[PDB]
Order: C-alpha cells, then structure tokens, then sequence
DNA sequence: ATATTGCTGCTGCTGCTGA
RNA sequence: CUAAGAGUAC
DNA sequence: TCAGCAGCAGCAGGTACTCTTATTCAATAT
C-alpha cells in the first residue's frame, strides 16, 4: 500500500517473497515428453508395466498387490498430470528455469552427504509415508495466517508454483528410485523445505517502492526499434507520439 | 471538531449549565458510557472514608464530632503528606457539615431519590441543602420548577427529615 | 558534508528510519518549539524563566505544547504564515486513518 | 510494481509532475516533488489535511518515519518485567 | 443491448438514458467483430455480488477508494456492463505464483 | 483503543520476528542498558550493550513488545517472549 | 459540588526506573503530582478513588530517548464550584468589601453590594462584620451563599457569592 | 546549552492543517504593529519602535534579549508583526482563483448562478473531492450571464418556481496585469473591478454556497484570499547579516517590506489630502505591485521589480522553490555534522566489512559515550589521554549540559566521572560508521563498515566490496558519517552491514 | 511546460 | 480562447 | 564638502441556409 | 552577498 | 437529413565535491 492505504498489490509480487531469497530452479514436470513423464513419475502396484523393484525398499516385497496404497499411488500421480497441464498452460514457450524461493536440490544434496544414504540398503521408507508427508508439507508452507475464506484462498493460491515444484521433486518414485533417501533423511528434508521457506518470506515494513525504483534506475545508468534510456523516457512519460 | 479560538455558553447552575466536561453522559474507563454521578455531601464524604481506608489497608499489606475530627486528622496524616491543606479544610469542612452519618440512612437517602428519578445534579442539590417546605425548596434550588409533584415532593422532603437521623 | 536527497532514499531502502532521523535533527538542526493547542500555530510566548506560556489572540495558558523541529521547518512555516499562509501543527488525530 | 503503480488509477499514470503529483496524497509530500509553492497555495486555499503518513512528511517534520523499523511501536509490558524478576 | 451500424444521432443519444431501472446499452457491430476477452493479455474479469464485495472490504479493512480503480468506459467493463460501485475480480497467471487475484471497483 | 486492539485469541500477524523488529529491539535495549538500566541475565564479562542486548535476546529475557500497527489502524501487541526469532 | 471523575495522566519514566517495582513507582507517582491539585478544567481534585488497582496500561517507550511514557487512567474526587447554585459554608472573616467564608478547600467572597439594606457593615460590631435589624454574622458563623462568580488560578479557586436572595443567609 | 528545560508536554505532530489567515486572527497574533519604514532611529544605534526591527518582534543584538519573550536568539522563534493596509490588494498566487469563484459567483448578490434546479447541477455537486467540484462547477457556470431570478420547477418543465435570484447581467472577465477587467455584456461596459467590490462580493457569498465551491467555514473562507492585513515576519526570518563588518546589510524581505510601507503611507496621505482619481488610482496599482513582488517577483509578464543594486529581488516564493531552496535544499537534502570525505585506495589485507579511516579523521569525528559502570575505567583512561592523542576523548558532556572541553582542561586538573555523564571520544576500532560515494543510485552504495584506524591520508577499502559502491581508485572521494546514539548504531550494524548486503534483492 | 518540462500555459 | 486558453473568436 | 534619487515541452470556441 | 569562470568523480 | 473553417505564445535544464575573481554613477541641495 501506498501513503493512502490504497492497495497497490494484495500481496507483494504476487507470491509474499523477498528477492533476496529467490533462485533460478527447473520445474521438472512441465518438459519432457509423455513417455518420459510416465517413465518418471507413473508407479503401478498392480500390472508389471510401470512396477517398481522391490529392492527398491524394505516393503517393496510385500506392498505388492496392495489396493489403497495403489489408490494413493493414483491420486498422486493425477495430481502431477494436473501440474504439468497447469505450468503449461502457465508458460507457454515451456520454459523450465523459473526463480522461486526455496532450492530443493542443494537440500536433497545435503541430507545425501548428511546421513551417508548407501544407495544399497534397501530404503526403510513406506510409500504411504512419502505421500503424507508431502500432503502435510504442503499444508505447512503458510505465507498468510488469516483464518477466513478469502484469506485461505490468497494463501492456497499464492503457493501453487512453489507447490508444484515440490512435488515435482518429492516424488515417490523420485525419491525412492533416484535419490534413495531414508525415513530419517527424507523427515529431515521435510523439515528443511518448511523452515527455508518459512525464513524467505518478505518482513513486513520493507520499502519495496523505493528498492524497486532503484532497481530500475541503476541498470539504466550501467546502460530497427528505439531502445535504452530514450525509450525508457517514452515509457515512463507517458506520450501520445513516439519514434 | 477542532475550532480555532472557542466560543461556549457560561457556566449556569440554575440554567442547568454544568460545563461541557461536566454534562449528563460520561464515557468511563472501561469504554462504555454512565451516568454522571452526582454525590451529595454525605454520599461524597462516605466515599472518601472508603477510599482512605482503602488505601490505608493497600498500604499496609505492602460518633462525636471531636473524635470523628480526630480519626479523620490522624487517617489523613497517616495516608497521605504534603500538599493536602485542600485536602484537610475539605475534610474537616465535611465533618462539620454533615447531614447524615453512617451507610444506612446515604443508602436510605439515595434509592428514595432514585425513586424520585430526578437529575443527578438535582438530587445531589437536594440532598446537600437541608430544606424545610416546598416554594422554599423550589426557591433554593431553580431547577425543582414543576418536576415533581406537590404531594410526592412534600413526602420525600418529609423523609429526608425524618432519614436526618443524628 | 551534504546529505542529499538519493542518500536519504537509500537510507529508506535500508529501513533504517531512527538513522535517518538522527542525521536530519541530531546531526544537523534540531530546534525545539512552542505550540498552541487551540491554534496550531507558533504563536506561543514562552516565558521559560518565570514558567509561564501564553498564546495571545486564543486567551489561554495552560494547554501548549512543545515540539522538536528542524530550524530550517521553523523557517519554513514561518516564511507561511508571512505569505498569509496557516499551517496549523496539531499532535492529536481528529480523523481516523 | 512499477507498472502497478502506473496503472492502478484505471488509466496509465505517467512518472511526471502531471502525472502521479495530481493525486491526493498530502500535500507536504507533493510540494517536495516539484511546483512547491503553487501546491502550498492551493493546500492552504482548500484547506487541505495533512495526516503525516508519508515518508516526506515525517522528514520534514524530522520525527521517525512510520517505515522500517519505524513501522511499529516498542512497549514496556510491566507483567512480564515483573515476570522475569 | 442496442447494436447499431454506424452512429446514434445525439438525438438520440440524449434519450438513450431512459426511466430506470430500464439500462440501454449502445454497442457497434465493428467493435463486436473480435471477443476482445480472447485474447491472451486480457485476464479473466468475474463481477462480484453485493456479499461478496462486503466481504472482501470486511476481510481486508478496505475502504471503497482504497481499491484499485477500473473505469465504466474500460472495454472489459462495457462487455461485461459494469454500473458504478460494483468490484470485478481479476484472475491472472502469474510467473512468480500461478495464480493471483487482484480487484478492481468500477467508477 | 479497546476497538483497535485485536484480542490475542484472533491475531493473524506472522508469529515470526522480522528484521526490522529485532533491529530495534536491540537497539532500544542497548539503549536503555547505556543508560544504566537493569540487567536481566547474567554477565559473562561483557561491557558492551549491544552484545548484552543480544544476549538477553537470546535467551528471551527482554521485557518488550511490539504493537504491529495494521493499515486500517487497529493493532495487534506481540510480546517479544513469544515472537521465535529465526533469524 | 462534589463529584467524581475520569481522570488519565501522562507520566514518562527514565530508562534506570524499570525494576520490578514499576507498578509501584507509577502509582506513588500519580500521587503527589494530581491529589490536591486545582486546575480550571476540573477545579480541585482531593483524592484518587479505587486506589487499590489503578489502570496504568502498557507504556511506550520514546524513541531515541528511552523514556516510556505511560497513559494512567483513575476515579478522582473532585469539588467544582457552580455559578447559580447555592452552598453552606462558615463564616471565616469579614471586613468593609465584604466576607470569606470556607466552603470545602475554597474561599468563597461575598460583597456588601448583596446583603440586604439594613444588613449593613459595621466595624463597632466585634468582629467588624455585617449586622442587620434582627441577625448579625460575625467569624464561626453558618452561612448558606448562592454563588454567582469563579474565576480560576493555578493555586486557587477564587469565588463570589450572595445572601440576599429569600432564605438565604443564617439557617 | 542548547535549549533548558520547559515544564511544556512533549508530543509529535500528527496532522498538518492549511488554511488561510484571516484579518482578525492577524491583528490578534500580532505583537506590534509597524508603521515606519526605517529599521534604526536617528540615532542608526538602536532599534525604532514602530519600524520593521521593532524590538518587540526579536532581539537584532545578540547582547540584548527580545523585549517579548525576554529570551536569547537562541531561545526567541521572533514574533510576528502587522502592517494594516489603507486599501485591500490581491494576493498574487490567488489572482485566478479569486477569477474563478467571481466567475462562478453572481457579481451583486453573491449567490452561486446556477443553483440544485439545474439538470447538471446534481451531478456538479454530488462529486466528494473538494478540487473537482469546483472544476465542473466552473466550467458549467462560466458561461451563464444572468442570475436567474426565475427558473423552471424541477418537478416539470411547464409552471415557474422563483429563486432568490437579483436577475442582473453578469460580465466577462479577464486580466490585464494584476488587475481583473470586468466587460458587462451591453445590456460594452469595460472597467476595472475595484477589489474594494471583489472583497464586498465576495463577502456575501453565503455558508452552503462556498463551502460547496471547496472552501472550508472555518479555515478559509473565499473572502480571505483578499489582503487587508499583512502580518510581518520576525527578524529571524530575514536578518541583517552584515559582512561588511561596519555596515548592516538587510535582507531582501527588509527592503520590500520598507518600500510596501513606504507606498501605505502615500497612499494613506494622498487620501487624507484629497486628490484626483486619477493619482488614488497609481498609488493603489504601486501598492499592488509591491505587495505582489514581495510575495512572488517571478510574475509572468510584469517587469522584475529589480533591488536597490539593481539585481532582482528575491521574493519568498523564490526563497521557496529551487533545488537550492528551503523544501529540497534545506529539508529534504541538508549538510550533517560528523562526517568526513577523502581519496579511497584499496588493501587486500582489509576484512569485507572493514574501512580503513585515517588517523587525523578518527581524531576529528567523535562518538559520544553515557557512562556506566561497565565503562567507567576506560572512559577514565580516554579522558587522561585527551584529545591530542589517539585514541583519547575531546568533551566530557555533564549532565548539567555543561561540556567540559579536554583541551585547555588539564589546567583544572584531572575529571572525576560520574555514571550518566557522556564522553565524546575519538572513534575507535571496530565502530560501525556508514560509508557512501555520492552518486548512490541505489542501497548497497550506502552500506556500513567496521572501522579501522590507518596511519595515512586515504579511506581504505576492500577490493571486492568496489563493486557495489561502483568506485574505482583513479582519484575517487568517498564520505564517511559516525552514528550518534545505540540505536542508530544498532541498527546501521544490524541491518545495513556489508555481508548482509552480499545478494541483493 | 514550467520551466521546466511556461505552465502550461504562460 | 484568449490567447491563451483568439477570442473567442478572433 | 557629503547623502538622497533616477533541443525540449500545450491550451482552448464560434456559427446556418441551401440544396 | 551575488555573479561568473575552471574544473574532479559519475 | 447533411457539408464545410478558422484565429496564439510563453524558459530551464542529474548527483556530490574543489578552486579563483569582481561586484552596479552622476547631479542636486543642505
Ligand atoms: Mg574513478
Ligand atoms: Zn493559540
Ligand atoms: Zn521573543
Ligand atoms: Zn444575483
């Protein structure tokens, strides 16, 4: 808000982030091909199509033929079908590299070099636990703590993009087959995931008009179609007859 | 709103002019709005008994006009120090002009003047002049002009005789 | 040294509020000021050795208060009030926000 | 946000005297922009009121600016002073 | 909803305004050939009932000029037929978050 | 005042300190210790008030609290006790 | 009269004097700073009521001084005098202009221009003091006056009042 | 001493309030009022009473207080005095919207033309902000000439309903100067509006009318855009800084204030005497003038009224506007204390955070200290130390307010501190100080350093911290200013660091 | 427009 | 109009 | 003999018969 | 004091 | 129910910082 209290954004940037706090990250759901994206992501207990090793973790020999565990299965990855149509609906030259807040990679790097995962042993992970515990660690990223209908839906919307980049890189398959993490390790990547996020969300009281008129201003002075300072100049004065 | 310079009308009790810090309605200290309580001489001097006793005790947990005169002095000096000449003249003023002595008759006193359902500043009026009879009532008080009846105001004033106990 | 305008705007950015008033008043002109309560103006005669504060033209004594101004905003509403101009500085809100 | 600001009136406001100082954002904070003396005149022929929200205001005044860490208010809680000893 | 084929003489236009709560709205077909709301810089606009514009000024301590500001001649505002005081809600995809909703009251 | 200030059963400010807050909380504080305030916790030799400061802050010993003023006016107080500095 | 009264003060307190003994402080300091005091706002103030638990808030602290200022509200006795009411008080000195009489803390002065023709002044009357036909009022006298003027000092109230309107003078 | 104590309440201001002064409020404020032009007496010794430097505005001598306050220059804000016009003047900035309200107001009655009967009229006036409301009420009512003694009923164009309109003609209005010439449509009739009539139309203008107009009952009414009473700035505001050591040189505002006081007297004597029309009429226009070019001398049009030494006056107005002038030269933008400036050159065995800060400038710039019983003794070791060695103390602030300075102080022997007093010392290792090279385009040009003390005439800087700060070493200055107080060292460490500002946003 | 950037107008 | 802001007309 | 005075940037209205 | 000129780092 | 035209006039100008040089006449009257 301004001097007024006029709303000039309902939240800053439209995500409640400090800029400072911003990395470039891949949004690994939405490249890639159909059959790579099934390779990928798609898990089926049942038909031997898209199983999964059983040395892949400890249960891995006796989940087999389950049902809920399957129906679980399902719905996750529906939800990922339902991201790659949304980011590609979002981004339409299917550009990956995007900024958002928190780096998965350098967590799932760490809690790899913390916790000495062997990638032999099969993993002690239980499928139902992944899947929970991403459910949750989604409900925990809270950047508005209001408690009504309109202040719930700034908050679900304000963190889809970040939403889905998480489950893109905490996938049951993902996590089980590619990285192996543990119970411990993945409890602790959870845990990380929440506290980076809860730390690079904006403090109140900071002047975001006058860092975003430096912002622009500095570039300009390290500076067919007019360009640079001149149309500059044509945009911010606001004129009827340009070159 | 936020006049520069002020004009208000003048202070008239007889007009009902109390003053503009001084009118019918008060907002108290928890928020909401009260009446502005108007304690007659009896009332006011029962309260700051129970206010001094009071603060006596917080202090410590951390009748005849002579001897009433001589708790009064002795409370006063124990309670409070310097900068109280106001506080004493008041205090043994309203030793000596007392109308009514303990919590029973001020009680008495004061739900018969709720009943009387007159102003706060009227009643206090009434109950501090010790009037004998009607026009002299009316004529010691202006604001009494044609509020109550002649037969309920003859009574109450018959009461405030009688409740004139000691 | 001149603290000029883009250095305060970086200060701004900063957050450093206290800072930047330390540099405007402490460092360079903090004057302290008189002011009716009635009126807003400066017109205050202050008699600071006999304990005495007086505002003619509003006929009171005894609800002035002080403020701590640049000089240069003293001049200011000054240089106002002789172009038939009033600032009035009031230190309560009689509008809410 | 920049281009929030120029076009939250419903129009494209340009980053001119014209442009964004037509507003009615106080009049102490648009005076210290540009065209000073004219804005003090038509504040004082208007009678305009100042709250003394904006950073320019609270500058001039030299008072703490209600930004950063001027933002809020620090208050003595005499319970938990007690609390601790 | 008039559509005409050039102009409306101001005759006519005058009368145009008729008794309420009657609203004649004048529309050319030339401006009607393209669904200027298919176009992918035009985000999606939702007007908001009376509840629910008392809602969004109660939850966020708003007052009706704190909001930003959409004109009654804004194209979207015509082809949706805004009347003054009513708040439309602006869906966007945005690149930092997916979604954001922003408002904007007519005037 | 007893409309602007938010019960503390219904507060929906973040219950994190910011950066500004634990800014001026510390100077406020090393303030008031330059100017021979008492001391809250225990002196391990320190004599300067800014790391005394944050060391009462560490150990959450700092009787302060901040009144988050909303744009509409109305306030919600947030006791240093209770605030988590993550920071 | 006598009232009472909602009464806030601002009282600012050093950075040395936040010890566990704040509470303390603040309320002697309401003491002593408005009990007996007299201003033209609230005319005399006597004594502060519910002494017991007296509501002194948060406290701000003053930026870059480290002074907190407090916003202390409390029940305060007050007696205003009223121009057109009447009161009785005792009669304390007389001289030619007229005679004070003690009315609570305050002084109340009645000229001779309102006493009744035959009440006149004479000093051959010991005290000097104002004699009629039938009734004289010399010093530790009751009296009712009829208050017909205030005008207001730091240190204290001044009045002017009158006896001669019906029943009013010795009860 | 700065400035004692005052028994006042301390507060902030919350809300500024404009307005316009009215003539009563001006002679009520003021403390005396001026009638002569000259600023000394005879005896060009004191101070004539009556005169522009009337003692009882503020004391011109330091030796001599000011006969209102009884208080020093450093104490006394001045006092405002009066000059009362013989005839009323138009206020310069107010020309054209004293136009605009007699354009939109009936020139006999004072009642606004086109009143709620009109069509256009509801919509006029249901706009709530007070600027545009005028606007449309202008431009609809600029072009009625008729007051409209009897208008068509509003519940339908068929029977009349009569207002209380005087059905006069109004006229067309323009400028020609400072002066408003008034052609009646024949019913031309051209002559000038006297602002005699201006003002007495002005003045009937009812309560509903010009507050609807965007005026205000209590802090402008229209009619005060009209100068009838000056009011008189204290000395203060324009002193007589004399340079020539001999020989007072006034300021500008004291020159036109004479030559407006000079034109009153005139004027008022020719009146008094009797004279023709025609010369009445050149002494108002000379007053007019002046009192216009002493309020604004940058007129459109008009020739400067150029000063004595034949340069232009420079009017209030003109002390206002500028990047030089009082909002952005002196408030917005000002010179600090505590701040030095020198050549950079870089160290690669300097710390990120780290300056290098030559030794006489870390003498210069102090910080000042509160004593306290955790630093009683080194504070004691500064002071023996003094001011002419590093590190050592330059004043010892008492709390009394009297500054005890270290040089010359040896003399007296050695200070005994006490707890609450304040030791303003040289600034030493590991002091958070800001540092700035002046074209800042942005924050990390600003950031704060920890100090560090150099035997040598040159700011040293860290190598990779060049970058931000945009500075090279091929004879570059930078600026260094020392926080005052804990908290703005607290904050300017806590927040303004250089590690914090590693990645910027 | 000004100066700079008379007015408009004058 | 004026000039400025001939006439009109002229 | 000594002091006073004579390149860049815009803004707005008036008026019908004829054919 | 004002005015003017030569500059230094961008 | 619609086709054709005109008039005018106004200056300053990015952020800090250093240094030097010159500064309005003549005549009348007390
Ligand atoms: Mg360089
Ligand atoms: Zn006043
Ligand atoms: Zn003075
Ligand atoms: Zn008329």
């Amino acid at each position: 808000r301004n001097s007024l209290g006029n709303v000039i954004q309902f939240i800053y940037g439209e995500d409640g982030m400090d800029a400072a706090h911003i990395e470039k990250q891949s949004l690994d759901t939405i490249g890639g091909s159909d059959a790579a994206f099934e390779k990928r992501y798609r898990v089926d207990l049942l038909n031997t199509d898209h199983t999964l090793d059983p040395s892949l973790l400890e249960s891995g020999s006796e989940i087999l033929g389950d049902l809920k565990l399957q129906v679980l299965l399902d719905e996750e990855y529906k939800q990922l079908v339902k991201d790659r149509k949304f980011l590609r609906e979002v981004f339409v030259d299917g550009e990956a590299n995007w900024p958002l807040p928190v780096n998965i990679r350098r967590i799932i790097q760490n809690a790899q070099q913390t916790f000495h995962i062997d990638h032999t042993k099969p993993s002690d992970l239980t499928i139902k636990d992944i899947v929970l515990g991403v459910k949750d660690l989604q409900e925990n990223l809270l950047v508005l703590r209001g408690k009504n209908e309109i202040i719930q839906n700034a908050q679900r919307d304000a963190v889809t993009l970040f939403c889905c980049l998480l489950r893109s890189r905490l996938a049951t398959r993902r996590v089980l087959q590619e990285y192996r993490l543990t119970k411990q390790a993945f409890d602790w990547v959870l845990s990380n995931i929440e506290a980076q996020f809860l730390r690079s969300v904006v403090h109140p009281g900071e002047m975001v008009g006058v860092l975003a008129a430096q912002s622009i201003g500095e570039p300009a002075t390290q500076m067919k179609v007019t360009s640079g300072v001149p149309r500059l100049k044509e945009i911010l004065n606001v004129a009827k007859n340009m070159k | 709103r936020r006049r520069l310079k002020k004009v208000e009308e003048e202070e008239n009790a007889a007009t009902l002019q109390l003053g503009q810090e001084f009118q019918l309605k008060q907002i108290n200290h928890q928020g909401e709005e009260e009446e502005l309580i108007a304690l007659n001489l009896s009332e006011a001097r029962l309260v700051i008994k129970e206010a001094l006793v009071e603060r006596r005790r917080a202090f410590k947990r951390s009748e005849t006009r002579e001897k009433e005169l001589e708790s009064i002095d002795v409370l006063l000096e124990q309670t409070t120090g310097g900068n109280n000449k106001d506080l004493k003249n008041t205090m043994q003023y309203l030793t000596n002009f007392s109308r009514f002595r303990d919590q029973e008759t001020v009680g008495a006193v004061i739900q018969l003047l709720k009943s009387t359902g007159l102003h706060p500043f009227e009643v206090a009026q009434l109950g501090s002049l010790a009037c004998d009879t009607a026009d002299e009532a009316k004529t010691l008080i202006p604001s009494l002009n044609n509020k109550i009846s002649d037969d309920e105001l003859e009574r109450i004033l018959k009461e405030l005789s009688n409740l004139e106990t000691l | 040294l001149r603290f000029g305008e883009m250095e305060r705007d970086c200060m701004i950015a900063h957050g450093a509020a206290s800072f930047l008033k330390e540099r405007l008043m402490e460092a360079s002109d903090a004057f302290r000021v008189h002011i009716c309560g009635i009126c807003g103006l400066m017109t205050v005669i202050a008699k600071l050795n006999h304990n005495q504060f007086e505002c003619k033209g509003c006929d009171n004594k005894i609800d002035i208060y002080q403020i701590h101004i640049p000089y240069a905003a003293k001049l200011l509403f000054q240089e106002l009030m002789a172009m038939n101009i009033t600032p009035r500085l009031y230190t309560d809100r009689s509008r809410d926000f | 946000l920049l281009v929030d600001v120029m076009t939250t009136q419903g129009g494209l406001t340009s980053v001119t005297r014209h442009g964004f100082n037509r507003s009615n954002t106080g009049a102490l904070m648009r005076c210290s922009f540009e065209e000073t003396v004219e804005i003090l005149f038509e504040a004082g022929a208007s009678a305009e009121l100042d709250d003394c929200r904006g950073v320019s205001e609270n500058v001039i005044l030299g008072q703490m600016a209600p930004i950063g860490t001027g933002a809020f208010d620090v208050m003595i809680d005499e319970e938990s002073l007690v609390k601790y000893m | 909803i008039f559509v005409y084929q050039n102009n409306i003489t101001p005759s006519a236009m005058k009368l145009v305004p008729s008794i309420p709560p009657a609203t004649i709205e004048t529309f050319n077909e030339a401006a009607l050939v393209v669904n200027i709301t298919h176009h992918e810089l035009v985000p999606k606009h939702i007007r908001l009932s009376s509840d629910e514009k008392r809602e969004l000024l109660k939850r966020y301590r708003l007052k009706e000029s704190q909001l930003p500001r959409i004109q009654r001649a804004d194209p979207v505002a015509l082809y949706l037929g805004l009347k003054r005081g009513e708040v439309v809600k602006i869906i966007r995809k945005s690149e930092t978050s997916g979604r954001y909703a922003s408002y904007r009251i007519c005037m | 005042l007893k409309e602007k200030a938010i019960p503390k059963d219904q507060r929906a400010t973040t219950p994190y300190m910011t950066k500004y807050e634990r800014a001026r909380i510390l100077g406020t504080r090393a303030l008031q210790i330059s100017m021979n305030a008492p001391v809250f916790v225990d002196l391990e030799g320190e004599t300067d008030p800014l790391r005394i400061a944050m060391k009462e802050l560490a150990e959450k010993k700092i009787p302060l609290v901040i009144r988050r003023y909303l744009p509409d006016g109305s306030f919600e107080d947030w006791s240093v006790e209770e605030l988590i500095v993550d920071l | 009269m006598f009232f009472i009264k909602d009464l806030s003060l601002n009282i600012t307190l050093h950075p040395s004097f936040f010890g566990p003994r704040m509470k303390q402080y603040l309320k002697t300091k309401l003491l002593e700073e408005v009990e007996g005091s007299c201003t033209g706002k609230f005319g005399y103030i006597l004594c502060v009521l519910d002494y017991d638990n007296i509501d002194i808030q948060r406290g701000r602290i003053l930026p870059t001084d480290g002074s907190a200022e407090f916003n202390v509200k409390y029940r305060a006795v007050v007696f205003k005098p009223f121009k057109g009411e009447v009161v009785d008080g005792t009669v304390v000195s007389c001289s030619q202009h007229g005679f004070e009489v003690q009315v609570g803390p305050m002084k109340v002065f009645v000229t001779k221009h309102l006493m009744p023709q035959d009440l006149t002044f004479n000093a051959g009357s010991n005290p000097p003091s104002y004699q009629s036909s039938e009734d004289v009022i010399t010093i530790k006298s009751r009296i009712r006056v009829k208050i017909e003027g205030c005008i207001s000092q730091v240190s204290s109230i001044h009045a002017i009042g009158s006896i001669k309107e019906d029943y009013l003078g010795a009860i | 001493v700065g400035q004692q104590y005052s028994s006042a309440p301390l507060r902030t201001v919350k809300e500024v309030q404009f307005g316009l002064f009215s003539p009563e409020e001006v002679r009520a404020i003021s403390v005396a009022k001026i009638r002569f032009p000259e600023t000394m007496d005879e005896t060009q010794t004191r101070a004539k009473i009556g005169g522009l430097n009337d003692p009882r505005l503020g004391s011109i001598d330091r030796n001599l207080k000011c006969q209102t306050c009884q208080e020093g220059m450093n104490e006394c804000p001045g006092h405002f005095g009066h000059i009362d016009l013989a005839k009323p003047v138009f206020h310069v900035g107010f020309i054209a919207k004293i136009k605009k309200v007699c354009e939109c107001v009936c020139m006999h009655c004072g009642k606004l033309l086109l009143d709620e009967h009109n069509e256009l009229m509801r919509q006029a006036l249901a706009i709530k902000d007070s600027k545009k409301r005028f606007a449309a009420i202008w431009t609809l009512c600029k072009t009625k000439m008729v007051c409209e003694t009897d208008v068509p009923s509003e519940d339908d164009p068929t029977q009349l309903v009569s207002r209380g309109g005087c059905g006069n003609t109004q006229p067309t209005i323009r400028k020609d100067g400072l002066k408003l010439v008034g052609s009646w449509k024949k019913d031309p009739e051209l002559r000038v509006l006297s602002t005699e009539e201006i003002l007495n139309i002005f003045k009937h203008i009812s309560v509903k009318d010009f507050t609807s107009l965007g005026f205000n009952e209590v802090f402008s009414r229209p009619e005060w855009m009209i100068l009838t009473c000056l009011p008189v700035p204290p000395p203060p505001v324009r002193p007589s800084i004399s340079f020539n050591e001999s020989q007072r040189g006034e300021d500008d505002l004291t020159f036109k204030l004479a030559d407006i006081l000079k034109a009153n007297i005139s004027l008022e004597t020719l009146e008094h005497n009797g004279a023709p029309h025609h010369a009445i009429e050149e002494a108002e226009s000379l007053l007019q003038f002046h009192v216009a070019t002493y309020m604004d001398n940058d007129i459109a049009g008009q020739p400067q009224a150029l000063q004595k030494s034949g340069r232009p006056v420079k009017s209030i107005r003109a002390r206002l506007k500028g990047k030089e002038g009082r909002i952005r030269g002196n408030l917005m933008g000002k010179r600090v204390d505590f701040s030095a400036r020198t050549v950079i050159s870089g160290d690669p065995n300097l710390e990120l955070d780290q300056v290098g800060v030559p030794k006489s400038i870390a003498k210069t710039l102090t910080y000042p200290e509160v004593v306290t019983p955790y630093n009683i003794d080194r504070l004691t070791q500064l002071v023996r130390n003094g001011p002419n060695e590093h590190p050592g103390a330059k004043y010892v602030i008492r709390d009394s307010g009297d500054r005890i300075d270290l040089r010359y102080s040896k003399r007296a022997g050695d200070i005994q501190l006490q707890y609450g007093w304040k030791v303003e010392r040289h600034i030493m290792d590991n002091d958070p100080v800001l540092f700035n090279r002046q074209p800042s385009l942005h924050k990390m040009s600003m950031m704060a350093h920890r100090v560090k003390v150099i035997p040598y005439s040159t700011f040293r800087l860290n190598l990779s911290v060049t970058s931000p700060y945009n500075a090279d070493f091929d004879g570059d200055e930078m600026n260094l200013h020392v926080p005052q107080s804990e908290e703005t060292r607290a904050e300017l460490s806590q927040l303004c660091a250089v590690p914090l500002q590693i990645v910027s946003p | 427009t000004x100066p700079g950037v008379t007015x408009p107008g004058v």
